[PDB]
C-alpha cells in the first residue's frame, strides 16, 4: 500500500503552474507598480524577480533529486539539520501556513465566482464563507476518491486558466500592435531608481512567484522522480515567467498605472475595457484559477502532513492510507478539517502578515540545508549537482526576502516566530522522548481513537 | 503494545455490515451537509439586495477641475509657455485632478473684430506642435485637457460686443478644429454678455456633442441669482454652468444650506459645477480663515468642483503688494515673485505647504484622494438634514461603499453640532459613533470614531465623518 507514484510530466508542469498562477496575477499586480510607479521599470522588475525565483526553482530540482523524499521542506530541513527545525517547519505548516492558504484562496474563489452578479458592492459575507467550505470540502472529497481525479481536476482548471490569460496577453498585443502603442512609448519615466523603492518591487515581485515548488512536496508519487521533476520544473518557469511578463504587458498596454493601482481586480478592469461583451469571461476564470489553485494546494499539503506522520512528529494516523484507491485520506481530512476551522475566523487576509516571514525563513533555511550537504556529504548520490551559484545567490536572495518582513512587519513576523515557536511543547513533551516512556493512558486513548478512524477512514500504515 | 490495525482486519472486522453501514451513513450525511452548504450559498445570494447600477460617468465626474487663467502668470516670466508648463504636469497630478483648463490661447489683441481668430495660436505663447505635445503627455498622464474660447479676453467686452454672428462661426469651426487637434473639452465666459446666449450656447453644445460624448463645454456668467442659471440651463442640460451663484454669500451657515439645496430642488438633483466665479479665485471673495471651511464642501458637493489656479494652496492676490487682482503670480518658491523679495513668507508658497500635513495643500491634496477615487463621492448620492443654528450637515451615500458625513461650522463661535436628521432613508443609517478623517482644523486626530451626539465645533472647524454600509 504504498503511495502508487502515479504523476506524468504533464501533471507535474500542471501542478507548479496551477500553483504559482493563481490570483495573484488577476487581482493584484500592483505591488510592483505601486513601488515602481512605472511601466519600463515595472516590467524589469517583473523579469527579474522572476529570473531570482528560476535561479530558486533550479536550487529545488537539485534538492528535490537528491533526497527524492516529499515536503519539500520537512524532509528537507529534516535530512542535515536534525528533528527540531523539521518539526517547527512542519508545525508553522499546520497551524498558519497552509490551513490559511487554502482558507483564503477558497475565499477568493468564492468572492469571484458571484462577483458578476455583485459587481459594485461586497458580496454577503455568509455566501462567501458557506461556497468556500463547499469547495474545499469538494476538492478534498475529489482528492479523497482517486489521485488521478485530483490530478485531473489540477490539469484541467490549469488548462482553463491558463487559456483566460492567454485571451489577456492575445488581447493585450492586439491593442498593442494593431495601431496604438500608446503607453509604451516614453517608458521608464517618474521611476524611482532608489533602493528604499526597488527593494519592495522585488520583494513583491516575488510574493507574485511564490509556489513554484508544490511539484516539489509530492516528489515520491511521480513517475521518474530524477527526470520528471527537474524537467517539470524546467518547463513551468519559463511558461509561468514568460505569462507573467505578457499579462503586464497587457494591462499597461490597455490600462494605465494609476486605475491599474486603484483596480482591487485589475483583470475584471482589463475585462470591463476591452471585453466589450463577455466582461464575465475573467471572474470566472478567477474562479477556475483559484479552484485550480486550491487543489494544488491540498494535493501538496496533504503530502506534507504525510511525510509529517511518517517521520514521528504527528500521529500515526495520517499516515494511513486507502486500501482500495490509494490516496491518503486522513491526512486530507486532516488538512480540510484546518481549513474550515480557518474559515470560522472573520478577515483571514491579515494572516498573510504571520507566515509572509515563517514561509520564506523556511524556503531559505531549506536552502542553507542543501547547502549543509553540499559541503558536509558531498558524495550523495546526486543525478544532477548545479553550480553552487545557484544556492548561493538564492540564499542571499532569501535573505533579502527574510529581512524585509523584519524591518517593517516587525510586531507582525514575531508573533509569526511565536506563533511557530508554539510547537516546541509539543515537541520536547510528546515527540522527544520515545515510546515505552510516554504516558500509557494518553496512548491508549490515542491507539483506540487510532483504531477508530483507520476502521472508519477506511486506510492502513504503509508497507 | 499497540499498532494500527493490519489490512486483515481492515478486511475482516472493518467489512462488518455494521460498520461499511455506519461508513454509508457519514458520507451520505457529508454530502447532505454539502448540498446544504450549496443551498445556503445560493439561496443567500438572492437575499441580499441587487447591486446598483454606475452612472457611467465622463471623464469630468472623476475629479476636480483646474484653471490657468494666464499661463505666463502660472509658473512666471520667460516661462510663460505651453511648452514650459508641460513640466507642471507633474505637479497637477500631484493635486488629484482630472481636468485643466488653459486660458484663451487664440492671437488677440483687441476690440478689432476682423483680425482676431479663433484657430491661429498666439505665437507669444508658442505653436501648434509643441501644443500637441502638451495635449499627449496631459493624456498619457491621465489629465485631460480643455481649452477657454473667449475671444476677446483682452478688453472689457469679451465677446466683441459690435458682431455676434462671425464669431459664433469662428466659435463653430473653431471648436471642431481644436477637437481634431486633440482637445478635451471646450469652456466660454461672460455669456451674459453674448446676446443670443442660450441659443448659440446650445448650438455649440449640440457640435462638442456631435464631435464625441466624452467632450465638455463650460458657460460662465457673472450671474449670481438662481433664477438666470434656470433661464439659461433649460434647452442645455449637459452644460456644467459656473457662475457667482455661490460666492455672493455672506458665510451664513443657514443662508448657505438655503441656498445649496434651493440650487439642487431648482435642478432636481442633476449634476451641477461647484465654483465661486468663471475664472475668479477662491480668495477675491473670501476670508483666508473661511477657506478650508470652503474647500471642504467644494470637494463634497454633488458636482464637479471648479478651482482657478493657485487655490490649492490659498493664493492671495491681495496680500502680495502690487499684484494684478485678475491674475495673481502663483508662489512655487521664494523666487516666485522677484520683486520686493524677503516678503515672501515659507508657509505661503506650494513648497514650504507640501510637507505639512496641517497645512492648507496638504488638506486640497487629501480632499481630492478622497474625491478621485471613492465612489460614494464621485457619483453618491448627496442628503442634508438640519442642524444647530449656522452649520452646514449633509450625507453623501452611494449604495454600499463608504458611506461620509460632512458638516461645516460657519460661525465665529463655539458650536454644537446636534446632527438630528430622523429623515434620511434606511440605507442613510446614521451610526452612533463615526470615523474622522480629517478636519479643517489640527486638533482632532483621525482615525478615532467619535460618537454623533457630543460635539463642539470650534469656529470655522469642518468635519469629514465616515462611516461602512450599515442596515
Ligand atoms: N504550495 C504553495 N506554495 N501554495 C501557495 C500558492 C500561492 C501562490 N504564491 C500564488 O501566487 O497564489
Amino acid at each position: 500500500m504504498q503511495l502508487k507514484k502515479e504523476i506524468s510530466l504533464l501533471n507535474g508542469v500542471s501542478l507548479v503552474v496551477g500553483n504559482m498562477i493563481g490570483s495573484g496575477i488577476f487581482v493584484s499586480p500592483k505591488g510592483v507598480l505601486v513601488h515602481t510607479a512605472s511601466y519600463g521599470m515595472s516590467l524589469i522588475v517583473w523579469a527579474i524577480g522572476g529570473l531570482f525565483s528560476v535561479v530558486g526553482a533550479l536550487c529545488y530540482a537539485e534538492l528535490g533529486t537528491t533526497i527524492t523524499k516529499s515536503g519539500a521542506s520537512y524532509a528537507y530541513i529534516l535530512e542535515a539539520f536534525g528533528g527540531f527545525i523539521a518539526f517547527i517547519r512542519l508545525w508553522v505548516s499546520l497551524l498558519v501556513v497552509e490551513p490559511t492558504g487554502q482558507a483564503i484562496i477558497a475565499i477568493t474563489f468564492a468572492n469571484y465566482i458571484i462577483q458578476p452578479s455583485f459587481p459594485s458592492c461586497d458580496p454577503p459575507y455568509l455566501a462567501c464563507r458557506l461556497l468556500a467550505a463547499a469547495c474545499i470540502c469538494l476538492l478534498t472529497f475529489v482528492n479523497c476518491a482517486y489521485v488521478k481525479w485530483g490530478t485531473r481536476v489540477q490539469d484541467t482548471f490549469t488548462y482553463a486558466k491558463v487559456v483566460a490569460l492567454i485571451a489577456i496577453i492575445v488581447m493585450g498585443l492586439v491593442k498593442l500592435c494593431q495601431g496604438h502603442s500608446e503607453h509604451f512609448q516614453d517608458a521608464f519615466e517618474g521611476s524611482s531608481w532608489d533602493m528604499g523603492n526597488l527593494s519592495l518591487a522585488l520583494y513583491s515581485a516575488l510574493f507574485s512567484y511564490s509556489g513554484w515548488d508544490t511539484l516539489n512536496f509530492v516528489t515520491e508519487e511521480i513517475k521518474n522522480p530524477e527526470r520528471n521533476l527537474p524537467l517539470a520544473i524546467g518547463i513551468s518557469m519559463p511558461i509561468v515567467t514568460l505569462i507573467y511578463i505578457l499579462t503586464n504587458v497587457a494591462y499597461y498596454t490597455v490600462l494605465n498605472i494609476s486605475d491599474v493601482l486603484s483596480s482591487d481586480a485589475v483583470a475584471v478592469t482589463f475585462a470591463d475595457q476591452t471585453f466589450g461583451m463577455f466582461s464575465w469571461t475573467i471572474p470566472i476564470a478567477v474562479a477556475l484559477s483559484c479552484f485550480g489553485g486550491l487543489n494544488a494546494s491540498i494535493f501538496a499539503s496533504s503530502r506534507l502532513f504525510f511525510v509529517g506522520s511518517r517521520e514521528g512528529h504527528l500521529p500515526d494516523l495520517l499516515s494511513m492510507i486507502h486500501i482500495e484507491r490509494f490516496t491518503p485520506i486522513p491526512a486530507l481530512l486532516f488538512n480540510c478539517t484546518m481549513a474550515l476551522i480557518y474559515l470560522i475566523v472573520e478577515d483571514v487576509f491579515q494572516l498573510i502578515n504571520y507566515f509572509s516571514f515563517s514561509y520564506w525563513f523556511f524556503v531559505g533555511l531549506s536552502v542553507v540545508g542543501q547547502l549543509y550537504l553540499r559541503w558536509k556529504e558531498p558524495k550523495r548520490p546526486r543525478p544532477l549537482k548545479l553550480s553552487v551559484f545557484f544556492p548561493i545567490v538564492f540564499c542571499i536572495c532569501s535573505v533579502f526576502l527574510v529581512i524585509v518582513p523584519l524591518f517593517t512587519d516587525t510586531i507582525n513576523s514575531l508573533i509569526g516566530i511565536g506563533i511557530a515557536l508554539s510547537g516546541v511543547p509539543f515537541y520536547f513533551m510528546g515527540v522527544y522522548l520515545p515510546e515505552s516512556r510516554r504516558p500509557l493512558f494518553i496512548r491508549n486513548v490515542l491507539a483506540a481513537i487510532t483504531r477508530g478512524t483507520q476502521q472508519l477512514c477506511f486506510c492502513v500504515l504503509t508497507e | 503494545k499497540f499498532t494500527g490495525l493490519s489490512k486483515e482486519e481492515l478486511l475482516k472486522v472493518a467489512g462488518s455490515p455494521g460498520w461499511v453501514r455506519t461508513r454509508w451513513a457519514l458520507l451520505l450525511l457529508f454530502w447532505l451537509g454539502w448540498l446544504g452548504m450549496l443551498a445556503g450559498a445560493v439561496v443567500i445570494i438572492v437575499r441580499a439586495p441587487r447591486c446598483r447600477e454606475l452612472p457611467a460617468q465622463k471623464w469630468w465626474h472623476t475629479g476636480a477641475l483646474y484653471r490657468i487663467g494666464d499661463l505666463q502668470a502660472f509658473q512666471g516670466h520667460g516661462a510663460g509657455n505651453l511648452a514650459g508648463l508641460k513640466g507642471r504636469l507633474d505637479y497637477l497630478s500631484s493635486l488629484k485632478v482630472k481636468g485643466l483648463v488653459l486660458g484663451p490661447i487664440h492671437k488677440n489683441q483687441k476690440d478689432d473684430v476682423a483680425q482676431t481668430d479663433l484657430l491661429q495660436i498666439d505665437p507669444n505663447f508658442g505653436s501648434k506642435e509643441d501644443f500637441d505635445s502638451l495635449l499627449q503627455s496631459a493624456k498619457k498622464k491621465s489629465i485631460r485637457v480643455i481649452l477657454d474660447l473667449t475671444p476677446n479676453y483682452r478688453g472689457e467686452n469679451s465677446w466683441f460686443s459690435t458682431q455676434v454672428d462671425t464669431v459664433a462661426t469662428k466659435v463653430k469651426d473653431a471648436l471642431e478644429f481644436w477637437l481634431q487637434a486633440g482637445v478635451d473639452g471646450f469652456q466660454v465666459r461672460d455669456i451674459e454678455n453674448l446676446k443670443d446666449a442660450s441659443s448659440f450656447l446650445a448650438e455649440w453644445q449640440n457640435i462638442t456633442k456631435g464631435f464625441s460624448e466624452d467632450r465638455l463645454l463650460i458657460a460662465g456668467t457673472n450671474s449670481s441669482d438662481l433664477q438666470q442659471i434656470l433661464s439659461l440651463l433649460e434647452s442645455n442640460k449637459d452644460l456644467l454652468l459656473t457662475s457667482s451663484y455661490l460666492s455672493d454669500s455672506g458665510s451664513t451657515g443657514e443662508h448657505t444650506k438655503s441656498l445649496v439645496t434651493q440650487y439642487l430642488n431648482a435642478t432636481g438633483n442633476r449634476w451641477c459645477s461647484w465654483s465661486l466665479s468663471q475664472a475668479r479665485l477662491l480668495t477675491s471673495f473670501l476670508p483666508a480663515q473661511l477657506l478650508r471651511l470652503y474647500q471642504l464642501m467644494l470637494f463634497t458637493l454633488p458636482g464637479t468642483p471648479v478651482f482657478s489656479y493657485g487655490d490649492e494652496i490659498g493664493l492671495d492676490a491681495a496680500a502680495l503688494p502690487g499684484q494684478p487682482m485678475e491674475a495673481p503670480v502663483m508662489l512655487w518658491d521664494e523666487s516666485s515673485f522677484p520683486d520686493i523679495p524677503g516678503a515672501v513668507s515659507a508657509n505661503m508658497t506650494v513648497k514650504g505647504q507640501s510637507e505639512d500635513p496641517g497645512s492648507l495643500l496638504s488638506l486640497f491634496r487629501r480632499l481630492s484622494d478622497q474625491r478621485s477615487k471613492e465612489r460614494s463621492l464621485l457619483h453618491g448620492d448627496f442628503h442634508a438634514f438640519s442642524a444647530g443654528p449656522g452649520l452646514f450637515s449633509y450625507i453623501r451615500h452611494w449604495d454600499q461603499n463608504e458611506r461620509f458625513l460632512v458638516v461645516l461650522n460657519f460661525g465665529d463661535v463655539g458650536l454644537s453640532a446636534g446632527l438630528q436628521a430622523s429623515d434620511l432613508p434606511a440605507s442613510a443609517s446614521l451610526p452612533a459613533k463615526a470615523d474622522l478623517l480629517l478636519s479643517t482644523q489640527p486638533g482632532r486626530e483621525e482615525g478615532s470614531p467619535l460618537e454623533l451626539e457630543r460635539l463642539k465645533l470650534e469656529p470655522h472647524e469642518g468635519l469629514l465623518l465616515r462611516f461602512p454600509y450599515a442596515a
